[PDB]
């Protein structure tokens, strides 16, 4: 017999890339 | 033609569910996660059908409705199968192909049956 | 160095772009294959190659737990083997026999039924 192995959703975030303000 | 009590036509290993729409979530009939046996009974005394599921570890019945002579039976996926009633959708998460394929044959069988 | 923009092949010179896929793009060239919107601080998801957002996942791109044929949450994490996939969750991932637990436990596949034991999948025929 095998075993159980969690996998990550395949959800990703897409970064904002911007800088702060003054 | 016939005989004044009840007998299995088929028999099927599924996971009885209900829908909950408040919530938008299917959830096990009975509130208990696991697999039942489900029978499709006739009597064909007063020729009527019913569909039994008691669980398989439990026996607790968890589904026991007559089957109405007009029932949209949906095959949603092939080991998924679903229907309402007037408050309620129902559905089936059959353990293998086969358990699905049997199942629905006897329901198409039941239907047929009910209107012919 | 001004970054490089993978959808269009030219350079961004706003000083605001998105980097997602291990690639930089436009803000404007990011964007659900679905709806539309400017992924650029949302989470996403690729399916079929093409980027959607959450919502459109959720309203079309499945995954469907195996065991309680609900929708799996992109963002969580699952088990899957072969086509099949499952909550990692007491209520998904147990024994069709016993109900016993196999999130990170041996167990024993058959079409949709899963087991922890020869035992478990001998009975249950
Ligand atoms: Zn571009
Ligand atoms: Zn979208
Ligand atoms: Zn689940
Ligand atoms: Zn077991
Ligand atoms: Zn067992």
């Amino acid at each position: 017999l095998q075993t159980a192995s969690l996998r990550d959703g395949p959800a990703k975030r897409a970064v904002w890339v911007r800088h702060t303000s003054s | 033609a016939a005989r004044m009590s009840e007998q299995s036509i088929c028999q099927a290993r599924a996971a009885v569910m209900v829908y909950d729409d408040a919530n938008k979530k299917w959830v096990p009939a009975g509130g208990s996660t696991g697999f039942s046996r489900v029978h499709i009974y006739h009597h064909t005394g007063n020729n009527t059908f019913r569909v039994v599921g008691r669980k398989i570890q439990d026996h607790q019945v968890v589904i026991n409705c007559a089957i109405p002579k007009g029932l949209k039976y949906n095959q949603a996926t092939q080991t998924f199968h679903q229907w309402r009633d007037a408050r309620q959708v129902y559905g089936l998460n059959f353990g293998s192909k086969e358990d699905a394929n049997v199942f629905a044959s006897a329901m198409m069988h039941a239907l047929e049956v009910l209107n012919s | 160095e001004k970054p490089r923009c993978a959808g269009c092949d030219e350079l961004i010179f706003s000083n605001e772009y998105t980097q997602a896929e291990n690639q930089n793009w436009h803000l404007k060239h990011f964007c659900c294959f679905d709806c539309d919107s400017i992924l650029a601080g949302e989470i996403y998801v690729m399916v079929n190659d093409k980027p959607v957002c959450k919502p459109c996942y959720v309203k079309n791109h499945a995954v469907v737990c195996q065991g309680c044929h609900n929708a799996i949450d992109p963002e969580v994490q699952r088990v899957t083997y072969n086509n099949f996939s499952w909550h990692a969750s007491t209520e998904c991932f147990l024994c069709s026999c016993c109900s016993k637990c196999l999130i990170g436990q041996k167990f024993m596949p058959v079409e949709g039924m899963v087991f922890c034991s020869v035992e478990c999948k001998k009975r249950m025929s």
